[PDB]
């Protein structure tokens, strides 16, 4: 319907028959695409500005499965695993660089990709609402034993597909073979699909040919025993099969996917799978057996029962999936939902135990992207690119719990600091507006104190939601004050200065209580000397400090603007504590400037020291707008007056977006169709200059000596950095 | 009671309250106790012992093993002998090398190979047995090798043909990474593999085994695009021999001009029926005028049935 | 051979295998009962001469099992020295020669692993011993690139040996070291 | 006898200055404890430690500690850590790691395990931003604040501990005196290295 993309030169590949396809990412950066040009590469791709897509080569054949863990970059690259997991920290997220982390599995071939690090967070939706729980009731943990700790450690340890007993010499992170040699019941033969993450630390496996035979491998296995060895596990769980046989009319059901969820209690995903399309469902509810009928007159045991089952018309399987034990009827979102694409065009979308119809608006594999309902593209109709359907969360229109669902799983995606994607689920930015007002109010009454760390993160959010449109005026104001903010509480701590009554920045902040104008004065008022750190400070000011005083700068002009056709205009910047903040950083950089010739002035003229009555005007302002002042005070029209030193072209960062509102989105592969300010900045490109999209636009190995500060400071992503990209220069 | 054993082995084997049940029940417990107006407990206990050795393999297998209440001669040596503690990347080394310095297919080993053949997938089955065969280096090697191998690959002759002709072929002609292995003189034998798995393909075969008729039930369709019948095999032989002519087209040929002439080369054989060439706006015509210029080869194996279309190919091997 | 050339150049290599086949005598089982330009003699894991075509790599794979049956045996210093060796004292080389004694350290730990050595069942412990003792006095170039016995060690995780061997492989280890202390460095 | 702990946090907020108290004082640490460092049997020998150097939530929204020390015999993988920690950590200048000596003192639990047959426990952690912050673990069962990882390394176990943070001084020293039990904060001086920190 909507988001789709095309490769110009590739095609289906008429020359080669078929191949199997997979992906899966719960994390950041979701597109993995297994496929065959016209083995072959693998392809990464991010869900915003998809126009840069990017391949590496693989070093195998057939890539038959592969899953990340966390959001650390990583992949598998299985079907005989040659080229192991490693990340990508090279210099951004577009170049695989395989390190030298290995597992050589001789000639093999499996399909597991697992063994994610820590518990699944509870969320209790439906009973708190998050009304005023603060995070607390609404977002919580269960305790949850974490594999082979010792601190939770990982591995990439798997289950022989192809093989039948076991993976061995794990290396993760310490370099160590530890090899050794396991039985692992000296039989089998498998074609399962895994389930890692149980009650113990302790790993499930159980499929071996299909519906011809009932046969079950289930292998509970433990690993952890102790350092430089093994002990793996071969405890026979009890054994299940697919009763779909139980039909005297047919039995030719044949299932070949099998999978199962990170809840190893309430699924089975067991399905008559060419010519045919029947679920199936059981569980593991623990019971005992009816030990009778032997006369007259150790009970835990488990035989599995039955939790749904009909006939069905589809043919392919995507991903299987909150808590249950819920009453969810107020409770409309995808709570658990299990959808899978239809062949016969629409995706008929609908939850588990009804499975009776949706809307639908009439007149290979595939895997959940998100809570938000947009799926991926890789149905059974060749080497075509990926797909969007409707979002919609149920039938019924309900405005209040919409913003109400919305505001919960942004809070969510807050507290567990993973990627966001419910853009295209919400309506136009109004109700959005509504939304992050409630937010900010909630998060400043009911914070209570994880504001301290929350803070940042969310202002980057709230770009997201002043992204879409007519209301580009917060997001450019956001960006300003996070970097201005950020910037400022950096160069705080940056003293090796001498000891005080109190800390140097803190005695600093108080500068608020100080007089209107000459910073001259206030400065010596409070302290002088203990504020030089050494002589080596002189790529600061010159280079990037100089903003700051643009910033200013680009203020005074902006000042007589209400009259534009934009009610802010470019800013209005009215807050005070943050003009504080800035009036602060004002006077410290005029001590710099006092220490140290080589500051940022007007470099226009007037020079016999305009930075004084900048600050002066600046300092006016904020006195006549810190506590519920007026706007435009007789003054606004004398400091209205341009001086002949304001420059002008500053970045102001800003990125596109995807407005894709309702109907359809085509695009290509590439040729995309319309719709650290360290220096590093010239007209034509002149490095490899690595940049990102948030508003970097920066260089990649910074270019200097000793301003490592920034550059290390920002080598990992930067403010919702996880659009670091990469693009070359131009060539005639 | 060793039927229902086997059937309640499906649990924890915690309980293994079968285990003994079985072994009290094949102990010599009846010992004339009741009168047992039979004559012939001798043999019946016998029969008796050898139907429990063939049964309860899995419990005997997966549990303890038994206190040997067989007391026999010699039991059955075949066994699946598959080495726990080592993966299948064995099959080579093992017997391959071996059977190609011994003198016959060393039946034993054969009933191994069975194993193998329905635990994995015949395409990585094929894919290891082809990599492991361009090592020879000598033309002689290589024959004997595929001499073997022709007949190894009895026993799953439909499928394993099937999954042949439509990977392994392309998987070499298709890219130039894989083009390196055949330019090798193995290439030639590589092509008699074909033609010969083909022609057994193409001839009446029944093919029905307890082991495959029980594991013949999949599907697919190749996606044989086609820009006299729907069957799979001749389906595949056709996108086959279309990529052998497209890979006979110019522009780049150094490894597999070679290859596509052992091919035409080999094919030619008496007493032979493929090659049909649907003769309506198919590459063959095309493909033996080109083939040409690589000198009566062609000329024979274009005249299907002296058609008014073979009257074309014909005057075209005029020359 | 060559890719784009004919096959020409095989088929001449088939006809020509015959008559080096006139050349051949037997599958090389083994030569060297005594203990005194000579049979049995190779000089990098290779015995023959004839640069002709022969048949499979049965002559050029190593006869990897006729120098372990040949060191295994004790007094083989001289036979070693005759058949590979050349200025014992004036040639120093350090060459290949040290993976042969690698596999007689991993057969090390399988004369402890097999069967345990039948719980102590018999003495082939001193005929270890012994072998072991010999070969420590053929230590000279034992420690080339001497990390690689730390490659042997790699391999004695193979089944975890590590029962009973560990003893003898620490006492052969202090044979050794103990004549060559004082010599090289701690480095080593 | 001689159960040390090495801690350093200040990865994130200050990367080169670390390097150069290395040249100073951490170095010199080291070598109260071996004859130098070189590549030797490491082993349940008493004087071997941990090295253990995270970062903030800034930008790890999927790790926080990743640590593997054991006993490195006290050469190897410390000076790997010394030199190859990081150069990551970046978000705003606040709080950088509170909830990692909470996990500090987790390890201090192991020896319990492990240091059977006293010993007289020392520990140390480096910092340069102010941390604090209101969650505690989110990693093992055990919870608290700084306060309650200051009396757990103070009054639960005697675990001389102290801080050597850049030359610089915030308002950190000032709390961490408040222990019945000796702290021994001192050790942050130009002077050449203590005996026992």
């Amino acid at each position: 319907l909507a988001y789709v993309c095309e490769w110009e030169k590739w095609a289906k590949s008429t020359y080669c028959p078929s191949l199997p396809l997979a992906c899966a990412w719960s994390c950041r950066n979701l597109i993995a695409f297994t496929t065959d040009l016209r083995t072959h590469m693998i392809h990464i791709l991010d869900t915003e500005h998809p126009w840069e897509v990017h391949s590496v080569s693989s070093g195998h054949s057939e890539a038959i499965t592969c899953l990340e863990w966390d959001q650390s970059g990583s992949r598998l690259l299985s079907a005989d695993a040659d080229g192991q997991i490693k990340c990508w920290s090279m210099a951004d997220h577009l170049a695989n660089s395989w390190e030298s982390s290995v597992g050589s599995q001789v000639e093999g071939d499996p399909i597991v990709a697992l063994s994610w690090l820590h518990n699944g967070v509870k969320l209790a939706l439906h009973v708190e609402k998050s009304g005023a729980s603060s995070f607390g009731e609404k977002f919580s943990r269960v305790k949850f034993s974490p594999s082979l700790t010792l601190k939770p450690m990982e591995g990439w340890i798997a289950v022989t597909v192809s093989g039948l007993v076991t993976v061995s010499l794990l290396k993760p992170s310490g370099q160590v073979l530890t090899s050794t040699e396991s039985l692992c019941r000296l039989r089998g033969r498998v074609a399962l699909a895994d389930i890692a993450f149980t009650g113990g630390g302790n790993i499930v496996v159980a499929a071996a040919d299909g519906s011809s035979a009932s046969p079950v491998k289930f292998y509970k296995v433990c690993v952890s025993v102790v350092s430089e060895k093994c002990r793996i596990d071969t405890e026979i769980l009890p054994s299940l099969f697919m009763r779909c046989t139980t039909d005297p009319n047919r039995k030719d059901r044949f299932p070949a996917i099998t999978h199962l969820k990170f809840l190893a209690r309430d699924m089975s995903e067991q399905v008559l799978l060419a010519t045919s399309s029947l679920v199936e469902c059981w569980s593991l509810r623990k019971e005992g057996l009816p030990v009778n009928n032997i006369f007259q007159q150790q009970p835990m045991i488990l035989k599995w029962r039955i939790l749904s089952a009909t006939n069905d018309l589809d043919r392919v399987s995507a991903v299987a999936l909150t808590d249950l034990k819920v009453a969810s009827d107020t409770q409309f979102y995808p709570g658990l939902g299990l959808a899978l694409a239809f062949q016969d065009g629409s995706v008929h979308m609908v939850h588990r135990l009804s499975l009776q119809t949706m809307a639908v608006f009439y007149s290979k594999a595939m895997q959940l992207s998100w809570t938000s309902l947009a799926l991926v593209g890789i149905d059974n109709h060749g080497k075509l690119s990926m797909l969007r359907i409707s979002p919609s969360l149920g039938h019924p229109l309900e405005p209040k719990l919409a913003l109400q669902h919305l505001l919960f799983l942004l809070e969510y995606c807050m507290v567990t600091g993973y990627d966001w994607w419910d853009i295209l689920l919400h309506v136009q930015p109004g109700m959005v507006q509504s939304l992050v007002e409630r937010l900010h109010e909630e998060y400043t009454r009911q914070k209570p104190a994880l504001q301290q760390v929350l803070s940042t993160r969310i202002l980057a959010m709230k770009a997201s939601l002043c992204k879409l449109s007519r209301v580009c005026d917060y997001h450019t104001k956001l960006f300003l004050m996070a970097i201005t903010s950020t910037l400022k509480s950096l160069l705080r701590p940056h003293f090796l200065n001498t000891p005080d009554k109190s800390p140097g920045d803190r005695l600093a902040e108080i500068c608020a209580k100080i007089t209107d104008v000459d910073i001259d004065k206030v400065m010596i008022n409070l302290k002088t000397e203990e504020f030089v750190l050494d002589m080596n400070t002189l790529q600061a000011l010159q280079q990037l400090l100089q903003w700051v005083g643009d910033f200013v700068l680009y203020l005074l002009v902006s000042l007589p603007n209400q009259g534009s056709p934009l009610r802010p205009g470019h800013s209005f910047l009215r807050d005070g504590t943050s003009l504080g903040m800035l009036r602060e950083l004002m006077v410290v950089i005029r001590i710099w400037g006092l220490l140290k010739p080589s500051c940022l002035p007007v470099y226009t003229a007037t020079s016999d020291d305009s930075m004084s009555l900048l600050f002066r005007l600046l300092t006016k302002l904020w006195i006549c707008c810190r506590d519920e002042g007026a706007a435009s005070p007789a003054s606004d029209g004398l400091v209205s007056r341009l001086q002949p030193k304001q420059p002008l072209r500053l970045r102001f960062g800003r990125a596109p977006t995807l407005p894709s509102s309702t109907s359809t989105l085509q695009l290509d592969g590439l040729t995309r169709a319309p719709g650290l300010h360290l220096g590093a900045y010239p007209t034509e490109e002149c490095k490899a200059c690595t940049r990102c999209g948030c508003v970097t636009m920066l260089k990649s190995p910074n270019k200097t000596t000793a301003v490592t500060q920034w550059e290390q400071r920002w080598i990992k992503n930067c403010l919702c950095g996880g659009l670091w990209r990469r693009v070359p220069l131009s060539c005639s | 009671a060793v039927a229902w054993l086997v059937a309640h082995v499906r649990m924890l084997g915690l309980d293994e309250r079968e285990k003994s049940l079985q072994m009290i029940r094949q102990l010599a417990g009846p010992l004339y106790s009741e009168n047992t107006l039979q004559f012939y407990n001798e043999r019946v206990v016998i029969m008796n012992s050898i139907l429990e050795h063939m049964c309860a393999d899995v419990l005997q297998q997966t549990a303890t093993q038994i206190k040997f209440p067989s007391t026999g001669v010699d039991t059955m040596p075949y066994w699946n002998l598959l080495p726990p503690k080592r993966p299948i990347k064995e099959v080579l080394t093992d017997i391959f090398a071996k059977v190609l310095e011994k003198g016959w297919v060393d039946s034993r080993s054969i009933h191994i190979l069975d194993t193998l053949l329905h635990m994995g997938g015949v395409y990585w089955f094929c894919n290891n047995l082809i990599k492991e065969l361009l090592k020879e280096t000598r033309k002689e090697h290589t024959l004997r090798a595929v001499q073997l191998l022709y007949s190894i690959f009895c026993l799953d002759m439909q499928q394993v043909t099937l999954v042949l002709l439509g990977h392994i072929l392309p998987g070499l002609l298709t890219d130039s990474s894989k083009w390196h292995s055949l330019m090798d003189p193995p290439g030639t034998a590589l092509a008699k593999l074909a033609v010969w798995c083909a022609l057994s393909s193409y001839s009446s075969h029944k093919g029905q085994a307890s082991s495959r008729q029980k594991k013949r039930h999949r599907e697919d369709i190749e996606d044989y695009v086609s820009l006299n019948m729907r069957d799979p095999l001749n389906r595949v032989l056709a996108n086959l021999f279309l990529l052998i002519s497209s890979i006979l087209g110019s522009r780049t040929a150094g490894p597999h001009t070679q290859f596509v002439q052992w091919f035409m080369e080999e094919c030619v054989g008496c007493l032979e029926q493929d090659s049909r060439g649907s003769i309506l706006q198919f590459m063959p015509f095309t493909t033996v005028s080109e083939l040409v210029k690589v000198s009566p080869k062609v000329v024979l194996a274009i005249t299907d049935l002296s058609l008014p279309l073979g009257r074309q190919v014909a005057a075209k091997a005029i020359a | 051979p060559h890719w784009l050339l004919g096959n020409l150049v095989s088929d001449f290599v088939d006809t020509f295998r015959p008559t080096a086949r006139i050349n051949s005598i037997c599958g090389r089982c083994s030569l060297l009962p005594v203990v005194n330009s000579w049979k049995l003699d190779p000089a990098t894991l290779r015995f023959p001469l004839k640069g002709l075509l022969p048949y499979d790599k049965d002559l050029f794979e190593p006869q990897t099992a006729l120098l372990r049956y040949v060191l295994e045996q004790p007094y083989s210093r001289d036979m070693v020295c005759n058949m590979l060796g050349l200025n014992k004292q004036h040639k120093q080389r350090c060459p290949v020669l040290e993976d042969q004694l690698v596999d007689l350290v991993v057969y090390a730990m399988e004369r402890s692993e097999t069967e345990e050595k039948f719980d102590d069942g018999g003495t082939s412990q001193l005929l270890w011993q012994h072998l072991s003792s010999q070969l420590i006095f053929f230590v000279l170039f034992q420690f080339a690139s001497f990390p690689h016995m730390v490659l042997s060690l790699h391999q004695k995780l193979a089944g975890r040996g590590l029962i009973k061997g560990r003893d003898h492989l620490m006492w052969v280890l202090l044979q050794f070291i103990s004549g060559s202390i004082q010599k090289n460095a701690l480095a080593d | 006898v001689a159960d040390v702990v090495f801690v350093i946090e200040g990865t994130a907020n200050l990367g080169p200055y670390f390097e150069e108290l290395r040249k100073h004082y951490l170095l010199p640490a080291i070598e109260y404890f071996n004859g130098g460092p070189p590549d030797f049997g490491g082993d349940y020998g008493g004087t071997q430690y941990s090295l253990v150097v995270f970062n903030t939530v800034d930008c790890a929204p999927e790790s926080y500690v990743q640590c593997h020390a054991p006993t490195s015999s006290a050469y190897e993988f410390v000076t790997w850590l010394d030199g190859i920690k990081f150069m990551g950590g970046g978000g705003e200048s606040c709080s950088l790691i509170a909830e990692g000596l909470s996990t500090a003192l987790q390890l201090f639990d192991d020896f319990k395990k492990m240091r059977e047959q006293q010993t007289h426990r020392v520990c140390l952690l480096i910092c340069n931003s102010p941390p604090y912050l209101l969650p505690a673990v989110e990693s093992t069962t055990y919870s608290g604040c700084t306060t309650e990882s200051l009396v757990q390394k103070i009054g639960e176990r005697g675990i001389h501990f102290s801080i050597v943070s850049p030359r610089k001084l915030p308002a950190l020293r000032l709390l961490f005196e408040k222990a019945a039990p000796p702290a021994l904060l001192e050790p942050l001086q130009q002077p050449a290295d203590v005996s026992q920190d």
